[PDB]
Order: structure tokens, then C-alpha cells, then sequence
């Protein structure tokens, strides 16, 4: 019985750990995004300035 | 001699041959802009989804 306790205990505190991480990582995707749009304006620029 | 003359005749009688920047136009892709500056959805927004997920898995860990 105690090693099957054993295996939850240290579950515990660190699962907590990455739940926050995934949440946290999930908030730079968002910046990524801000990104994205920039990538975006750049390179439709550069094709109509390719066909100048 | 046939230098100088070619020279003479090819410079002074058409430089440069007629063109024109708005016909130009037509022939080359238009700049044309990105479409919405996007917001992201505010996801899983409230513990309305939490209320849910806590009664939905109520699942412990074996």
C-alpha cells in the first residue's frame, strides 16, 4: 500500500508545476501570432517588389 | 568614319525608345494589404469550463 501512495506523493506538487507550464507556453503562442501577421505583410511586399 | 556616322545617326535620331510607368502597372502584382490585424479568441474563458471539467473528470489518479 505504501508504494502505491508512494508514486502520488511526489505527483502532487509537481504535476501543478506543468500545469501553469502549459498555460504559460500557451501565452507565447499568442505573441507568435503577432508575429505571424508580420511575416505575412513582409513577404507580400517583397513579391509585388519581385515583379516591379 | 562608319563609327562616327552609326554613332552620330544612332544617338541623336531616338536616345531612348517611348515607355510608360502606367502601363507597367497592369503587368505586375499590386501591393494589396493583410486583412484584419486578428485578436486571438479568449480561450476557455471563466471557470464556467472548470465547473465542467472538475465535475466531467472527477477522475483520481491511480
Amino acid at each position: 500500500r505504501i508504494d502505491s501512495v508512494s508514486q502520488l506523493q511526489n505527483v502532487a506538487e509537481t504535476t501543478k508545476v506543468l500545469f501553469d507550464v502549459s498555460k504559460e507556453t500557451v501565452e507565447l503562442e499568442s505573441e507568435a501570432f503577432e508575429l505571424k501577421q508580420k511575416v505575412e505583410l513582409a513577404h507580400e511586399a517583397k513579391a509585388v517588389l519581385d515583379s516591379w | 568614319n562608319v563609327i562616327q556616322d552609326l554613332y552620330l545617326r544612332e544617338l541623336k535620331d531616338t536616345k531612348l525608345a517611348p515607355s510608360t510607368l502606367q502601363d507597367a502597372e497592369g503587368n505586375v502584382k499590386p501591393w494589396n494589404p493583410p486583412q484584419k490585424p486578428n485578436l486571438p479568441e479568449l480561450e476557455l474563458q471563466g471557470p464556467e469550463a472548470l465547473k465542467a471539467y472538475t465535475e466531467q473528470n472527477v477522475e483520481t489518479a491511480h
